[PDB]
RNA sequence: UACCUGAUUGAUUCUGUCAGCGCGAUAUGCUCAAGUAAAAGAUUAAGCCAUGCAUGCGAUUCAUUGAAAUUGCGUACGGCUCAUUAGAGCAGAUAUCACCUUAUCCGGGAUGGAUAACUGCGGAAAUACUGGAGCUAAUACAUGCACCCCAGCGGGGUGCAAUUAUUAGUGUUGACUCUGAAUAAAGCAGUUUACUGUCAGCUGACUCUAUCCGGAAAGGGUGUCUGCCCUUUCAACUAGAUGGUAGUUUAUUGGACUACCAUGGUUGUUACGGGUAACGGAGAAUAAGGGUUCGACUCCGGAGAGGGAGCCUUAGAAACGGCUACCACGUCCAAGGAAGGCAGCAGGCGCGAAAC
RNA sequence: GCUGCGGUUAAAAAGCUCGUAGUUGGAUCUAGGUUUACCUUGAAUAAAUCAGAGUGCUCAAUACAAGCGCUUGCUUGAAUAGCAUCAUGGAAUAAUGAAAUUAAUGGUUAAGAGGGACAA
RNA sequence: GGAAACCAUUUUUAUCGCAUUGGUUUGAACCGGGUAAAAGUCGUAACAAGGUAGCUGUAGGUGAACCUGCAGCUGGAUCAUCG
């Protein structure tokens, strides 16, 4: 059982303390070393520079060839790859493009049949994917 | 800082100055002089606001150049004077005289008063020492210093001086069963009549006061100044005789 | 006995050599007790002593005003210094309950008070800072 | 420059301890005066809020007090004999307060025979010279040598005191700060206070 | 409003998380009748900055009302930012019997010589650069107008503040080596209106300027008690370190510093070290209660002005829209030299998801 | 998870014991007919913000105003609530101290606590 | 008598040199671990007495799962077997 004398505030708080570090939130938001190993660095999105597109094999029971691209972000040189949503969308996207990036969903995990991306395309030469998906607008 | 602050922010003005949130960023900074800054009025918020004869401060200024107010019985011409507790401000264009008097509340007033009133003035002895050449003095809380007093005036007690005559005219005892006005805390503007006094050697003592109504209060010594002997005021009070209304009776009396 | 330094010392208000005391022949030299107040009395090793101390609350130049605590001598290993231990109980109001802290106090002992030992319970008033960490004067020994 | 600053010293637990600011003027040192024996000279320095002090580079006359007979005399300082501090203020001649000093002893004798119209342990062969009898052999009413009768009463002088008066060179202690006041007013060692300096001086000429 | 719902199984009950669901911050997509309040280059780059502004207004008036210049006062407040910083800084209480102060309050205390504007002569490619020659003012500069001793006939000294020493005990404070009263020298350099305008009737009354002393007020420097992040893959730390005496420095206390001496001081009640994408607080978001998280940011306190360091002036600055140097980086040169500091407002470039 | 979680099998009782710091510790002193700790009440305790009183900014978010006569005016609101320190009272609970010429001269009991002795 | 340049020295001390040390980031031949991925190869270790019951600690060996020795456990395939 727990402490309950009326003088065992120190072990008390101390306990707790000790134990909120086997807590994998307050871990997570505290280690530390966040900022150097998330690739946006605590931000919400990110640009960067489309090197190539690859194509991701669904998982089971699913089968697909997802459209992702591979990215270099500007701010730390850091490659990710990045899910194109709607469909025939990768055509808009041009290698050597600049990409807004965003998270998945699932803040840093992967959605999906998807395996291994986190995240996925906002913006393509500073247009909107869903514009030009919905043809509201046309490629610079 | 590097200096003296000349600078008093709207915000940080006294509450009880009562000012308007929303009247501009600053306020006017009271200069050094008789009465504290936190426990004082700047002569151009007398105008300005418990008056009405001003309506911005630059007309607060205009009338303050032509020479035409005076306190303690002399001439102030700037708008930043201090006015304090117990002043004596006499416009003698319009033949008004005021008493800076607290309210029940904690707040300075409109106390219109005549000319005996205004021709003397009450003081808190503050201390009682002895200037070079070997001549006795007495130092009041207003900053004021008078030679020569009686020398059964201790500290703590009240002397009437008269303004005309700059001279000690009475002095009221700090004891128990005198009526006391209470300055600072939050019984600020209460008066009752002095009871017990706890002696606290190397800090503030504590009196209490009872006022007419039965209620009873605790305050630092520092912040009560006898206004009379027994239960009579050598000055008069505003409507109210520090009577501190409660909050339901004030609506009660409202209506 | 008293004079073991490399200077003389005396207290500064007493005239040591007065010419109706040396003609008189009296060796009684007066000594000065200053009552330090706040109804504390001079301990009779201060009032009848021949020490010189410039820091006794008694015998020397150090008014007394501001905080009096009480504690535990710790050490007595200084020079006419102590270290006073101050126990308490630190309230933490998440929990409800009380945590023991501590913090420790350097004073300085008079010669005055000769019978401190650690354990003793004593009295402390505060003082100007009379060294880099000495800032209380020991007054009263309730042991 | 020089700081007086309580930071840059370590904690009472011996803790490195965090600078707060960059040297601030309030809190500045100046220069040590560090007054010897010689030909005046006092110069003028600004303190805060305007005021001034008066750093003594080098003196030579002290203005010195006889506690004793209550008087208070303007003598020559003449070498420095002790130092509680340190021997190098000695040898160097330095002149900071609670130094030991020898000072003359003309103007205290001066004084002494023209208050109680005695002689100060006169030597013991040779005849008093005109200044001396000017004071000593003056005449005058006995309305006034009333006076000087009734003072004559509470006269000894200590033999210690009196061996010094013979070298003519006074033990006296400087009890003003040269470096702050600008003087070096000190007192006549005498007593208890002298015999405690006089026997450190001649252990240390022992030694 | 003290609340849950979907998902492991052929089906069941659990543990348990993931997901949903409500609010808020920031960014962003699509889209936006008129109005009213109103945040807004903090996050990263306390990175770099073209150009404009952001600090100027009684005495002295032989220029033409008042220019120019000499004085005096202010520019130490105000504005910005949050880099540093973990007994620092802050919050509450509290000392300064250990201290410093312009402006403001109360008491007390009709002398002489020279320099600018101005005239004139010049130098430099170039500065808010300056040297000579001839005048001339002051609120500049200078000068300043009852007790002790000797002798009780008579001679001297004694203003305020101030150094040292001594005497008796006229007020206080809880207590004073405080404040008063005396005595003695001495140097000490501060001070007790050669100001402006004057008015009334030899007699009066003011404004102004200057000026010290004592007490207030306002501001500041330090001191004390309690509280304030994570970390043991930090358990022992500390040598001016802890204390004593004498001095020095300071506005003042103090190992603040020096000489001699002692061996001390902190620590599992967490010292010491490390990290912080750490300025503290008032507060903000969420919210049965108990809490969790945050707080660069309009108010209060602190710190900084590219990084350090040093100082002049002053009542107040270790000032940077002050100076001096070094470091980094720029600007103009006729190559001899001369300069610069937007984390003020507005703008520009970089940086970025991110701001007129 | 202090209020307020869980540890046989779902994650989780150290192999076991001794032991310092820490935490926690039996009953017992005026029922009847010296210290602390704690509780109550006051004092000292900037605004803005939050709560909250009043008041038709046309409502509201806000703001701190305003409302009446008749002209030379009267009366107003701008409230109130929101660790440490000091004092006051209370003496249960929990610690802590007293004694190894007269007087009752001065040692609570002996835990279905613990230790030690003795038996066989 | 006042005083500028200049000289010497004390102090504060920027800054520059090596040197030592703490903290972050990072290249690298090669050598390895982990994870993920619709339909690769080899076997059959486990789940039934899984065809040698399974498992724990330890030690050795073997392409691989694994096998074997020693001492334990039942989470066993026995809550039991007659004195």
């Amino acid at each position: 059982g727990k402490p309950k004398g009326l003088c065992t505030a120190r072990k008390l708080k101390t306990h707790r303390q000790e134990q909120r570090w086997n807590d994998k939130r307050y871990k997570k938001a505290h280690i530390g070393t966040r900022w150097k190993s998330n690739p946006f660095g605590g931000a919400s999105h990110a640009k960067g520079i489309v090197l190539e597109k690859i194509g991701v094999e669904a998982k089971q029971p699913n089968s697909a060839i997802r459209k992702c691209v591979r990215v270099q972000l500007i701010k730390n040189g850091k490659k990710i790859t990045a899910f194109v949503p709607n469909d025939g969308c990768l055509n808009f996207v041009e290698e050597n493009d600049e990409v807004l990036v965003s998270g998945f969903g699932r803040s840093g995990h992967a959605v999906g049949d998807i395996p291994g991306v986190r995240f996925k395309i906002v913006k393509v030469a500073n247009t909107s994917l869903i514009a030009l998906f919905k043809g509201k607008k046309e490629r610079p | 800082m590097r200096g003296p602050k000349k600078h008093l922010k709207r915000l940080a003005a006294p509450s009880h100055w009562m000012l308007d949130k929303l009247g501009g960023v600053f306020a006017v900074r009271p200069n050094p002089g008789p009465h504290k800054l936190r426990e004082s009025l700047p002569l151009s918020l007398f105008l300005r606001n418990r008056l009405k004869y001003a309506l911005n401060y630059t007309e607060a200024k205009k009338i303050l150049t032509q020479r035409v107010v005076r306190v303690d019985g002399k001439v102030r011409t700037c708008h930043k004077f201090p006015t304090g507790f117990m002043d004596v401000v006499a416009i003698e264009r319009t033949n008004e005289y005021f008493r800076m008097l607290y309210d029940t509340k904690g707040r300075y007033v409109v106390h219109r008063i005549q000319a005996a009133e205004a021709d003397f003035k009450l003081c808190k002895v503050k201390s009682v020492r002895t200037v070079n050449k070997g001549v006795p003095v007495l130092t009041t809380t207003d900053g004021r210093t008078i030679r020569y007093p009686d020398p059964h005036v201790k500290v703590n007690d009240t002397i009437v001086f008269n303004i005309s005559t700059q001279k000690i005219t009475d002095s009221v005892k700090f004891e128990p069963g005198n009526l006391a006005y209470v300055t600072g805390g939050r019984n600020v503007g209460r008066v009752g009549i002095i009871g017990h006094r706890e002696r606290l050697p190397g800090a503030s003592d504590i009196i209490h006061i009872k006022d007419s109504a039965g209620h009873s209060f605790a305050t630092r010594i520092s912040n009560v100044f006898v206004i009379g002997k027994g239960n009579k005021a050598l000055v008069s009070l505003p409507t109210g005789a520090g009577i501190r209304l409660s909050i339901a009776e004030e609506r009660d009396k409202r209506m | 006995s008293e004079q073991t330094e490399r200077a003389f010392l005396k207290q500064p208000t007493v005239n040591l050599n007065n010419k109706a005391r040396i003609l008189a022949g009296s060796k009684k030299t007066p000594r000065y007790i200053r009552e330090v107040g706040l109804g504390f009395k001079a301990p009779r090793d201060a009032v009848e002593g021949t020490y010189i101390d410039k820091k006794c609350p008694w015998a020397g130049n150090v008014p007394i005003r501001g905080m009096i605590l009480t504690g535990v001598v710790l050490k007595n290993k200084m020079t006419r210094t102590i270290v006073v231990r101050r126990d308490y109980l630190h309230y933490i109001k998440k929990y409800r309950r009380y945590e023991k802290r501590h913090k420790n106090v350097p004073a300085h002992c008079s010669p005055a008070f000769r019978d401190i030992h650690p354990g003793d319970l004593v009295t402390i008033g505060e003082c100007r800072p009379l060294s880099k960490t000495v800032r209380f004067n020991v007054l009263k020994v309730n042991k | 420059g020089i700081s007086r600053d309580s930071w840059h010293k370590r904690y009472k637990t011996g803790a490195t301890q965090p600078v707060p600011h960059k040297k601030r003027k309030f809190e500045l040192g100046r220069p040590a005066a560090n007054t010897k024996i010689g030909a005046h000279r006092v110069r003028l320095v600004r303190t805060r809020g305007g005021n001034e002090k008066y750093r003594a580079l080098r003196l030579d006359s002290g203005n010195f007090s006889w506690a004793s007979e209550q008087t208070t005399r303007k003598t020559r300082i003449v070498d420095t004999m002790y130092n509680a501090t340190n021997n190098e203020l000695v040898r160097t001649k330095t002149l900071v307060k609670g130094a030991i000093i020898s000072v003359d002893a003309a103007p205290f004798r001066q004084w002494y025979e023209a208050h109680y119209a005695l002689p100060l342990a006169r030597k013991k062969n040779a005849k008093l010279s005109e200044e001396d009898n000017a004071i000593l052999n003056k005449k005058r009413s006995h309305h006034t040598m009333k006076k000087y009768t009734e003072r004559q009463k509470t006269a000894a002088v200590d033999a210690l005191l009196i061996e010094q008066f013979n070298t003519g060179r006074l033990l006296a202690r400087i009890s003003s700060s040269p470096g702050q006041v600008g003087q070096a007013n000190g007192y006549i060692l005498e007593g208890k206070e002298l015999d405690f300096y006089l026997r450190k001086i001649r252990a240390k000429k022992a030694k």
